[PDB]
């Protein structure tokens, strides 16, 4: 649901 | 008996995990300092430290083998269902039955129950959050089946909003079949006694923490005054 940092994170 | 592949995830691991957890607890020294006096003295500390932890967690994710095949949304949507979970079980590391505290290197570091308590969680938690940590300590597991653990904990198909659940569930089995024959032919009697249902029973009880978890954050985060304490991940990953 649009969690930026999560998935900058996990790039 | 052990594979080479399952020798290979269990390398994996072990150095994933080496690399995401500092036994030496350097950088807490860069979170807000903590407050020991109790008007949510110590959430600015601790809220750091959660936050600070997510990131580790989400490193280690990474290294899971297989993890890299599922899409980016199963991966967020694992994380953010299971970074609580796995902060409980990589804390039992610095856990001591000693005295019930995590002792994190030093006085400064070391949270009991009244630190624990003084950032907007009730006993509701803690309670069973210490017990738990007791359980697990008292498992006495090779570090190898920590790893396994948290890396299982992760990759769990039934989290809410997975969608290629056939795909996290096969990773899984790779690690819970990785593990099982771990205990089998690493772990020697008595201590292998039914130790692979003593850890998944493990994960139901970190599930009755995350739930009870979540309640307790909704409550802390109802008031905007208390969100402003915490950390813009924390937000983003338990609840904004
Ligand atoms: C200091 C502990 C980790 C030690 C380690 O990583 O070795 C961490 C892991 C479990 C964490 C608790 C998880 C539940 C909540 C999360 C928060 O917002 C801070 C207050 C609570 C109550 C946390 C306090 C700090 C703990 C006890």
């Amino acid at each position: 649901k649009n969690h930026p940092m999560l998935m900058n994170l996990l790039k | 008996k052990l594979s080479e592949e399952q020798q290979h995830i269990i390398a994996i691991l072990l150095d994933a995990h080496h690399k995401t957890y500092d036994p030496t607890y350097a950088d807490f020294r860069d979170f807000r300092p903590p407050v020991r006096m109790s008007p949510l003295s110590m959430l600015p500390h601790l809220a750091d430290l959660v936050s600070y932890s997510i990131q580790k967690v989400i490193g280690f994710a990474k290294m899971i083998p297989g993890f890299r095949d599922l899409t980016s949304d199963d991966q967020i949507v694992l994380l953010k269902s299971s970074a609580i979970e796995v902060i409980m079980l990589r804390s039992n590391q610095s856990f001591t039955m000693d005295d019930m505290s995590w002792d994190c290197g030093s006085q400064d570091y070391k949270y009991d129950v009244t630190d624990v308590s003084k950032a907007g969680h009730t006993l509701e938690l803690i309670e069973p959050l210490i017990k738990f940590q007791v359980g697990l300590k008292k498992l006495n597991l090779h570090e190898e089946e920590h790893v396994l653990l948290m890396a299982i904990c992760i990759v769990s198909p039934d989290r809410p909003g997975v969608q290629d659940a056939k795909l996290v569930e096969a990773i899984q089995d790779r690690l819970s079949n990785t593990l099982q024959t771990y205990i089998r032919c690493r772990h020697p009697p008595p201590g292998s006694h039914q130790l692979y249902a003593k850890m998944i029973q493990k994960l139901a009880d970190l599930r009755s923490l995350n739930e009870e978890h979540s309640k307790q954050y909704r409550s802390l985060s109802f008031q905007p005054e208390n969100s402003m304490k915490l950390t813009p991940l924390v937000l983003e990953v338990f609840g904004n």
